[PDB]
């Protein structure tokens, strides 16, 4: 099992500017040179959109502003252009080891 | 040819099975 | 195309056994497995476990190991989610989503499902 303490869970980032969702794991969830580091946006009242899998691959159907860089352990979200879409929480599945869990969370509220 | 995702981690992979 | 219509909407009562339904249209199933998370009241989710239609092979949460079982229907491409012994603090939305696209996580996810304890 892996514990995924993510960073401070609830912040307020303005239109524009960039959001930092690190994903601290307790244990290794990296493989043989593919992470397993899943995040999804579980906007209110909607199912987790799979935005970023294999812990930096982006997922075909998002834009290209859903950075992810993170090895072993620390992981981070990068939204550089933060806008209204990005109402929802964020979490981090780890998908290495068994049991599979999911972090803490982070509701990005977006301040226009 | 045939190939399943499987359940078993790392991830769900897929593996070409006859 | 594609999608993954769940049921499971219902009023269970302490020490009661649902038996939830995640059907899957335009699915393979044998080859794309099927994961439920639990996510109770408004907090993070909580992978309960998974299964695999072609081998019939689950892995059930050590907490929830037996508690759900999940009973295979590939005649209807429609997995059973039979939770017993529901206690009150159980109410969650359930999300049968599996890893359709890519092979790390789950892209398409269940089209929202919640079970209420009347106690």
């Amino acid at each position: 099992d892996i514990v995924l303490t993510q960073s401070p869970a609830s912040l307020a980032v303005s239109l524009g500017q960039r959001a930092t969702i690190s994903c601290k794991a307790s244990q290794s969830v990296d493989y043989d040179g593919d992470s397993y580091m899943n995040w999804y946006q579980q906007k209110p009242g909607q199912p987790p959109k799979l935005l970023i899998y294999a812990a930096s691959n982006l997922e075909s159907g998002i834009p290209a502003r859903f950075s992810g860089s993170g090895s072993r352990t620390d992981f981070t979200l990068n939204i550089h252009p933060v806008e209204e879409e990005d109402a929802a929480t964020y979490y981090c599945q780890q998908s290495n080891e068994d049991p599979f869990t999911f972090g803490s969370g982070t509701k990005l509220e977006i301040k226009r | 040819r045939k190939s399943i995702r499987i359940q078993r981690g790392p991830g769900r992979a897929f593996v070409t099975i006859g | 195309q594609v999608q993954l219509q769940q049921s499971g909407a219902e009023l269970v009562k302490p020490g009661a056994s649902v038996k939830m339904s995640c059907k899957a249209s335009g699915y393979t199933f044998t080859t794309y497995p099927i994961e439920w998370m639990k996510q109770n009241h408004g907090k993070s989710l909580e992978w309960i476990g998974n299964f695999h239609p072609y081998s019939d092979d689950t892995n059930y949460n050590e907490k929830f190991k037996g508690k759900a079982k999940l009973t295979v229907e590939k005649s209807s491409s429609t997995v059973y989610l039979e939770f017993s012994r529901l206690t009150s603090d159980d109410s969650a939305v359930y999300y049968c989503a599996i890893h359709y696209g890519s092979a790390y996580a789950m892209d398409y996810w269940g089209q929202g499902t919640s079970v209420t304890v009347s106690s």
